[PDB]
């Protein structure tokens, strides 16, 4: 869990998927796929996250100001992760992005829990986003 | 036409926001710091980022052209949504350097009734100029449109 | 109408009231005061503004990029208004503030039309905010 707080998007090969929802993952959920248990559980989890936005934001604020927490991406880490043969401003931007996520703001518009979950599922299962990803991530898997 | 114009404008606005987003600036600053074995990967990233930027710019240009064309068609296809001439003018002024947008404006906007441009006549007149006049230049097209509006509604 | 887009808050004596709702204004509305016709009409107007947020934002974008529109506050105007015996960044900030107003965001939280109207009425009729205002504005009037 070294990579977090969307530091993977800053990588030379940006990650365009919020999480891994590849074909194997959906196939292992049964015939219903993402529809059914997965979508309802995602909605319930998002509702819980939204209802506890203040606590989560406070915890992340505590993490982001830790002097020994080296969560920021550096060129050495970026090259090590993908190899082939002001701190205050960044922290404030990350906190603002997290607050927008907790309040359902994605592209400047207010989205409900169901709409946000549907958008995340669509982004994760979009083949176009998976194509841009690094081969080592094994999007086809 | 209005629905397609709204969707194309939304996509173009999202792309423009992504270009101006702080995340893009942070990624660019990271690449600049990294560029200062090591050579091969530095030039590889300085080429991949340029390729991605070119593709994003081409997508933005395509979305902008489609949005402008659909807004023009919507304006020509009715009068209920005349307020969107403000969006069409905003796109035209903010993208005056694109030759395709100027050509589309010259070819189709002259068929649009002039009274739809009356409320924003102050902003149309304030953009008059001479330095970039030409056959496809923005200034000549703007001058011709302003003159035609003045001829239709001098008062 | 020379002063607009919250340029009055940038003045040496900032304006802490969104509009004029002094005692005379409320008294002229009848015995019911702000309650009744005034509050319902404010809610209806705010709903109309919210439903046409895209058009209003586009119009304001057209205004803010007008080269001949000198809407920004300058020291000469600030001193002239209250006398006694990067442009792009400012425009973007103003547009963001307008968008937050149109979407009901006031202090980083989403407020409904009724809640926003109640907050505006409270801010306008607050004696503490009126006390800080310039005497020439005649808050007591």
């Amino acid at each position: 869990l070294g990579v977090a707080f969307e530091q993977g998007k800053i990588l030379p090969t940006p990650e365009t998927v919020p999480f891994r929802l590849t074909r194997d993952i959906v196939d292992g959920m049964g015939i219903t796929g993402v529809e059914g248990v997965f979508r309802r559980c995602c909605e319930k989890t998002m509702e819980v996250m939204r209802n506890s936005q203040e606590t989560l934001l406070t915890i992340v604020e505590v993490l982001l100001y830790d002097p020994l927490f080296d969560w920021t991406m550096n060129p050495l880490k970026a090259l090590y992760l993908a190899q082939r043969p002001s701190f205050n401003k960044v922290a404030e931007r990350v906190l603002m992005r997290l607050q927008e996520k907790l309040k359902g703001v994605e592209e400047g518009t207010v989205l409900s829990v169901g709409g946000q979950v549907n958008l995340l599922i669509q982004q994760a299962i979009d083949p176009k986003n998976l194509s841009r990803l690094f081969p080592g991530w094994k999007a086809w898997v | 036409f209005l629905s397609l114009a709204r969707f194309s404008d939304t996509q173009y606005q999202r792309i423009e926001n992504y270009m101006k987003s702080s995340e893009f600036e942070n990624k660019q600053a990271l690449l600049k710091r990294a560029k200062e074995r090591y050579t091969v990967k530095v030039q590889r990233e300085l080429e991949l980022d340029e390729l991605a930027l070119r593709a994003l710019k081409e997508d933005r240009k395509r979305f902008l052209c489609k949005a402008v064309e659909n807004y023009i068609n919507c304006l020509l296809s009715g009068e209920e949504h005349d307020m969107w001439v403000f969006r069409l003018c905003s796109l035209w002024l903010e993208n005056s350097g694109v030759s395709e947008v100027n050509g589309m404006m010259k070819r189709d906007g002259m068929k649009i009734p002039t009274y739809k441009f009356l409320p924003l006549m102050y902003q149309l007149a304030a953009r008059m100029g001479t330095k970039m006049m030409g056959g496809l230049g923005f200034h000549e097209v703007l001058n011709n449109l302003i003159s035609r509006i003045s001829m239709d509604h001098p008062h």
